[PDB]
């Protein structure tokens, strides 16, 4: 039952890293009494693990201890703060000390890093870790004086090969009742012990476990090269993530931009490499973003010959709205990797540099607020979660390969499909990312970051910051979005955007499929019956009826005409007319996958107790002029019912009619643009289409169900 | 792959008994 | 309720009913669900004369035979586990748990008909756990059994640290594990246990196909975690074989299991409604069969009888020559003298008395079998455990022997090798079999014809000494050179088995350990009783000693000596 208040943690750090901080937060959870030593002095060591090291931390211990070398009832715990994690209570670790025994223990790896001949010398251990490391130590204040002032070299000499020599001798291990933690009891390593480690969830916080052994370390140390399983095991353990406690230190320190002065300054910054679909659809939204446009700056680097037309289009808006815009164009020869150092650089020497959001063309940003929320969360680099819709594709890595490259993780899918929310720790992120200003002026002061190696110049900017020893976090609390498929995209049409249907079929439904149809499928109106059983609704959108008649008359060879036929097996037509099969032009994949996506559900709900697969086998355009044909004579059609689609407007480019139903006396006046009809035509509808006498008029029909 | 788990499964509750 | 799934399963099922009819649980609170189909041999008629004679007793009783047809198409042999195999294995194990929730009956237990329930307490302390799905610990041949400790990425086995504590029994208490299969048992009154679904696959299932990654995913996203507890001994059962045997193959593994349970425990007694298929002993091919036992040991020849038995074996038996009660008197009638400058190679003493009378009895069995002129002959001791396989395994290999063709002696079955070096040389067209060396332990060995004639033109009736140090004197592979220099002819070619045959049942310094020999008095006097050695035994094991790089991967191996699924 010792007293829990004579415990005092000490740890050095010259600096107030993240790695710092978060052991800090572990610490102040479980009520320590921590002291940092030498927090403002330069490092006058060398390289931290490279190949020696770690000399000037003894010295300072050795300056401190002058004033507790009297005192008797303290017990002194000295530990690495970078990377380190507590995971116990201050009670649980005097008991288990208690029950050691010894005046000292150490931490015992199964390395021998500095010196390789000492091997032999150890004493022998059966089944537990054999060797020291200084990476952690308890015992009585008048033990640790003993053991630290002995220290005399200089300061960029190793430190772990002193304390070796020190516990090699027989006598002196004896007589001050040295000895190392076998069986990882209280601190454990995470170097050689990566497989005997799993995470022990509870309630309300969570601990690790050593199944090897069957005990609960204390403290965890990811010392050597494994520095990324303890970033890993750091959005758990202690308070990290609960079963019903959400996150953690996840919603605080935000800043809530008040003030009244005007939100600080972003330098935006979008990078087109690709030809990539949908492109104006994204530059048209760039104007709707959530942010005075006197603040933010804009950066456009395009790539490709292709998108010159797009960008040359839409620039004037830009110039107009935000305050500054600068345009790099293709003709310049740049790499990517160039173009995204001269952006870095860019933001980088201006002082006004306050934030920087890289943004990739290819992320659709359907949240109009993510800047607001990545600007408020006040984190160094952080980045939302995108992800492909269907897929478990994301724009971030669970961890690493030996090969530095993707490796699956263990909680990969909770994360992709929003099982877990939090602000998560992960070895990398790409596609969208909010930079802090100071981080690139202060911390990376180098310029090339992107090129200058081999590698693409994602992967090479997240090894240049994660070497750095700056965390990437990535927030997945929100929807922000969503990532578009450019692996394969023909460019060889007219609008090649049309053919989309396949890979991208959530954006095609926005941009082609009428605004309307979703209220008219939920039957709130909007879909009209002018006559008996001949149905109403919208189906397209302006655009997609301008662009494919445009595409149609790209096609030129209007065939038709003739009573008889090459384009049907039997080779007669009941009835010609000059039409554009969709054969022909290639889209009657794309037509037919309409036909079973969107125009079967609603011919379900419309008809009542009918199942539909929408096969069709004639679909085609018709073009109605008073020159070349007339209209038709009555006639019945070869089909369960058809689809009767306009694709022009009434009175602003031709004065004709519609349908007319002989069993019904009933006439359609005046068809709407995007409007579809539907029609059983078959037996009880003997119908005839009105003669046109101004302009032209177009016509979609598809006999579906032959 | 890393840290394997071992979730907090509480006990589930008992059935009503049948009538 | 109590849920069997039989198919070629006729060899097995006395023993395993009759072991699951005992259970120390109310005969009036439980239901079965046998349901069988598929099979090649009678396993059908056995089951519903076992239901007939047993569907009094019981709740309620289900019988589900669809005899026809006989084997699925798309298989290769019974033992090919195609994916017709396991859809029919889901929808049937679906049904018994749709079965068993209509019902209004909690607990389901999943019992299969390889698996020997042996403690007639299983349920009870299963069912006083409080776990929805719990399942024991089952010890096998091998490492195997029947829980997991991990899957690497898409549903295979992978070795946790944590699964030799566990099978070995160096932790108890009941684990969380990601996988448990063959015996378990489902709570019905618990609301989670409402998900729980065999057949039909979770729609974010996009592991392979196999049967028991499947349920084991179903338990994962129903949040219940499966357990599996060792506190106690429960029963056993046998390793998986490859999936191209034959039904014989798996029949005579489980009269291995069979003979494993016997080693420490009273024999499994099979029921009583349904008999056993009475076997008709062979000799191997042999000639002879010999086993020396004392007649004042009782208990260790009923289970070396039982053991021959159940391996189809007869036993030509011989007695003994009791020496711890023979005195000077006859010893000195034969001429039997102590060897001129002998001692304990390990200890120091002269002689003991056991080693007398075993050196003796295998002196009459080699002066009989040379009398009677048999061309060979195999020669046993008391405490034996065979492998594997043990009959078919020794006929290939003296079939293969004596086909081919050479100067065989001593083939060695059973024995100790302590000169752990480098490999020693393997006789070449011929398989399983390597150079002899030094080794004690005689527990069985070979003897022929001409190796027993010169064995006895050596005549070793003035010379003493223990035998299982007389036999490497005689082919010239001794360390010390003054024995050898004691003797003339070394004439014999030993050989050996580099896969070894038997095993002793108890070894040094363990539970059950009682020696004829070494414990007794020396070959004179009678006042001087060497004690059992506790800590300078010197005899513990070759194995955990041979942990090294022995190698010896030179050699040929025989078709079988190859088993084992997932685990190992
Ligand atoms: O048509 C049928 C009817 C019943 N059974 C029964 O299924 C069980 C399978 O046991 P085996 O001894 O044939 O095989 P395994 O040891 O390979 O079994 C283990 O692995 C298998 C493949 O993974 C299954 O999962 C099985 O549950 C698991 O115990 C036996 O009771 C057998 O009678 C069938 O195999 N097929
Ligand atoms: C087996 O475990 C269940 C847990 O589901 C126990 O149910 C508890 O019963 C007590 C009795 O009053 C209730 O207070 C708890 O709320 C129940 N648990 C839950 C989670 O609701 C059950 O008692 C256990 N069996 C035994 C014999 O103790
Ligand atoms: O730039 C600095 C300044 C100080 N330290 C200190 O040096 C110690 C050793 O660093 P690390 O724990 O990263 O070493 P490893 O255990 O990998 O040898 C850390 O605990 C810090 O206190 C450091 O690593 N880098
Ligand atoms: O008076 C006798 C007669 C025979 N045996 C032989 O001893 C063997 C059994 O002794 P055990 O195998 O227990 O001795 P171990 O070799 O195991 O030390 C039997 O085969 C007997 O033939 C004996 O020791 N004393
Ligand atoms: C320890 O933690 C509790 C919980 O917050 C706190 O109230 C208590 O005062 C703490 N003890 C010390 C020494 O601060
Ligand atoms: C969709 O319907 C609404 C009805 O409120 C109408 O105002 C709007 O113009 C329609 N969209 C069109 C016709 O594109
Ligand atoms: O022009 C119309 O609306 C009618 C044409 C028609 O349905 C047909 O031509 O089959
Ligand atoms: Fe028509
Ligand atoms: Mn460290
Ligand atoms: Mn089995
Ligand atoms: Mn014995």
């Amino acid at each position: 039952p010792v007293n829990p208040e004579k415990l005092l943690v000490i740890t050095v750090a010259t600096a107030e890293t993240e790695g710092y901080l978060r052991f800090l937060r572990s610490a102040e959870f479980f009520n320590y009494t921590v002291r940092t030593l030498g927090l403002g002095e330069e490092w006058r060591g060398g390289d931290v693990a490279r190949t020696v090291g770690g000399g000037q931390k003894v010295r300072w211990l050795k300056k401190e201890m002058e004033k507790y070398a009297d005192r008797e009832d303290m017990i002194i715990m000295f530990v690495d703060s970078y990377d380190v994690i507590l995971a116990g209570s201050p009670t649980e670790l005097l008991k288990k000390f208690v029950q050691s025994g010894s005046r000292l223990l150490f931490s015992a790896e199964s390395f021998c890093w500095p010196e390789w001949g000492l091997a032999e010398q150890y004493p022998e251990v059966g089944t537990g870790k054999r060797f020291l490391n200084s990476g952690g130590f308890i015992g009585f204040a008048t033990t640790i004086h003993q053991i630290v002032r002995q220290w005399k070299y200089k300061d960029d000499d190793d430190d772990q090969l002193f304390y070796t020599r020190l516990y090699l001798d027989p006598g002196l291990r004896e007589k001050l009742s040295l000895n190392l933690d076998h069986k990882s009891r209280i601190f454990q390593n995470l170097n050689g012990a990566l497989d005997e480690v799993v995470l022990k969830f509870d309630r309300n916080r969570v601990r690790i476990r050593n199944v090897a052994y069957d005990t609960l370390p204390i403290v965890v140390h990811g010392n050597g090269p494994t520095k990324l399983q303890l970033n890993y095991l750091g959005n758990y353990v202690p308070n990290g993530w609960t079963p019903e406690g959400g996150c953690g230190f996840c919603n605080q320190d935000r800043r809530t931009l008040p003030g009244g002065q005007p939100p600080p300054r972003v330098f935006l910054a979008v990078f087109v490499e690709q030809p990539t679909p949908f492109l104006p659809r994204f530059l048209q939204r760039l104007l709707l973003l959530d942010y005075p446009p006197d603040r933010v700056t804009l950066f456009l680097h395009n790539n490709e010959v292709f998108h010159e037309p797009h960008i040359a289009d839409s620039w004037p808006q830009l110039q107009d709205h935000f305050s500054a815009v600068k345009l790099v164009g293709p003709e310049e020869a740049l790499s990517p990797g160039e173009a995204r150092d001269m952006a870095m650089d860019l933001c980088r020497q201006d002082p006004e540099c306050e934030f920087y959001f890289s943004l990739d063309a290819d992320a659709v940003l359907t949240n109009l607020q993510t800047l607001r929320i990545l600007i408020e969360e006040n984190r160094k680099v952080i980045a939302p979660m995108l992800s492909r819709h269907g897929k478990l594709w994301s724009n971030f890595w669970g961890a690493l390969s030996p090969d530095e490259y993707y490796a699956r993780s263990e909680d990969y899918v909770e994360l992709v499909q929003r099982k877990r929310v939090g602000v998560w720790n992960v070895p990398y992120i790409s596609q969208a990312y909010v930079i802090r200003g100071d981080t690139l002026r202060m911390e990376l002061p180098q310029r090339d970051v992107f090129s200058g190696s081999d590698t693409d110049p994602d992967m090479a900017f997240c090894k240049s910051f994660r070497d750095k020893g700056i965390f990437l976090h990535l927030s997945n609390q929100h929807e922000f979005g969503r990532l578009l498929a450019t692996s394969r995209y023909d460019t060889e049409h007219l609008h090649p955007d049309l053919w989309q249907i396949f890979d991208n079929p959530v954006d095609w439904k926005e941009q082609y499929i009428h605004e309307n149809y979703s209220r008219a499928l939920e039957g709130e109106g909007i879909v009209e019956q002018p006559c008996p059983d001949v149905y109403w609704f919208p189906l397209l959108s302006e655009q997609m009826c301008d662009e494919l008649v445009a595409e149609m008359e790209h096609y030129g060879q209007w065939s038709g005409g003739r009573h008889e036929d090459s384009r049907l097996a039997g080779g007669y037509e009941n009835v010609p007319t000059v039409d554009i099969h969709m054969k022909q032009v290639g889209y009657e994949d794309q037509w037919l996958q309409l036909l079973r996506t969107y125009v079967g559900p609603m011919t379900e709900s419309l008809f009542p107790g009918y199942h539909t697969k929408a096969r069709a086998v004639m679909n085609f355009v018709v073009r109605y002029r008073p020159d070349e044909q007339p209209s038709l004579r009555p006639h019945h059609d070869s089909s369960t019912f058809t689809l009767n689609v306009a694709l022009n407007h009434k009175g602003l480019d031709y004065e004709g009619g519609g349908c007319r139903f002989l069993r019904y006396d009933c006439v359609i006046s005046s068809p709407r643009k995007g409007w579809a009809l539907l029609h059983p035509g078959r037996l009880t509808h003997y119908h005839e289409g009105l003669p046109t006498t101004w302009g032209t008029r177009y016509i979609m029909v598809s006999f579906v169900d032959p | 792959a890393y840290f394997p788990e071992e979730r907090w499964s509480p006990e589930s509750p008992l059935q009503a008994p049948r009538v | 309720l109590i849920a069997l799934l039989a198919r070629n399963a006729a060899h097995a099922l006395p023993t395993t009913l009759g072991a699951l009819e005992r259970l120390r649980h109310p005969r009036e609170r439980t239901a079965l669900w046998v349901a069988t189909d598929h099979n090649m041999d009678n396993t059908s008629t056995v089951l519903r004369e076992w239901l007939v004679a047993v569907k009094s007793l019981y709740h309620s009783v289900e019988w589900r035979p669809a005899e026809e047809p006989r084997s699925y198409p798309d298989e290769e042999g019974p033992k090919h586990w195609s994916d017709s195999r396991y859809e029919h294995v889901m929808k049937l194990r679906q049904a018994a748990l749709k079965s068993a929730r209509d019902m209004w009956a909690d607990y389901i237990l999943f019992v299969d008909a390889d698996n020997l329930i042996l403690n007639p307490d299983t349920l009870s302390l299963l069912i006083a756990e409080n776990k929805t799905v719990v399942a024991p610990m089952l010890d096998s041949r091998a490492a195997y059994s029947n829980f997991w400790c991990g899957m690497t990425s898409q549903g295979y086995y992978k070795r946790t640290p944590a699964y030799i504590p566990i099978r070995k029994r160096d932790r108890r208490g009941c684990f969380a594990v990601p996988m448990v299969h063959s015996t378990f048992l489902i709570d019905l009154r618990k609301a989670a246990s409402r998900n729980l679904a065999f057949y039909p696959p979770h729609p974010d299932y996009t592991w392979s196909f196999d049967d028991i990654i499947v349920f084991a995913f179903s338990c994962k996203q129903a949040e219940v975690q499966m357990y599996v507890c060792n506190k106690e001994e429960y029963g056993f059962l046998p390793v998986p074989l490859r999936a191209h045997s034959t039904l014989q193959d798996e029949a005579e593994s489980f009269m291995h299991v069979q003979l494993e349970v016997m080693v420490k425990h009273p024999p499994a007694e099979p029921s009583r409604f349904i008999s056993a298929p009475t076997k008709t002993p062979d000799k191997m091919g042999f000639d002879e069969v010999f086993m020396i036992n004392l007649r004042r040991r009782q208990d260790r020849r009923e289970r070396m009888l039982r053991a021959l038995q159940a391996q189809e074996i007869e036993c030509r038996l011989v007695e003994a020559v009791d020496g711890k009660a023979m005195n000077t008197s006859q010893v000195e009638a034969l001429g039997i003298q102590m060897l001129p400058g002998y001692r304990d190679p390990y200890h120091g003493r002269p002689l003991t008395k056991g080693e007398l009378g075993c050196f003796l009895s295998h002196y009459n069995i080699w002066k009989e079998v040379v009398d009677r002129g048999l061309q060979k002959s195999l020669v046993f001791e008391d405490d034996l455990r065979f492998e594997i396989f043990f009959k078919r395994r020794l006929m290939n290999l003296m079939r293969d022997v004596e086909r081919e063709g050479l100067d065989w002696d001593l083939i060695y079955v059973g024995r100790k090798r302590m000169q752990v070096e480098h490999p020693e040389k393997a006789v070449p067209r011929v398989r399983n079999l390597v150079e002899a060396d030094y080794s004690y332990w005689t527990l069985a060995y070979v003897i022929s014809l001409q190796g027993a004639r010169k064995l006895l033109a050596a005549e070793p009736l003035s010379k003493m000494l223990p035998v299982d140090e007389f036999l490497p004197v005689m082919f010239d592979k001794h360390p010390v050179s003054e024995y050898k220099a004691h003797f003339s002819l070394r004439n014999l070619h030993a050989f050996s088995v580099e896969p070894l045959l038997i095993y002793p049942t108890h070894y040094t310094g363990d539970d059950g350990y009682v020696s004829d020999t070494e414990t007794s008095v020396v070959w004179n006097n009678e006042h001087v009783k060497t004690d059992w050695d506790r800590a300078k035994s010197q005899k513990m094991r070759e194995q955990q000693a041979l942990s090294r790089e022995a190698k010896n991967s030179d050699v040929l191996q025989s078709p079988l000596d190859s088993a084992a699924r997932d685990e190992l």
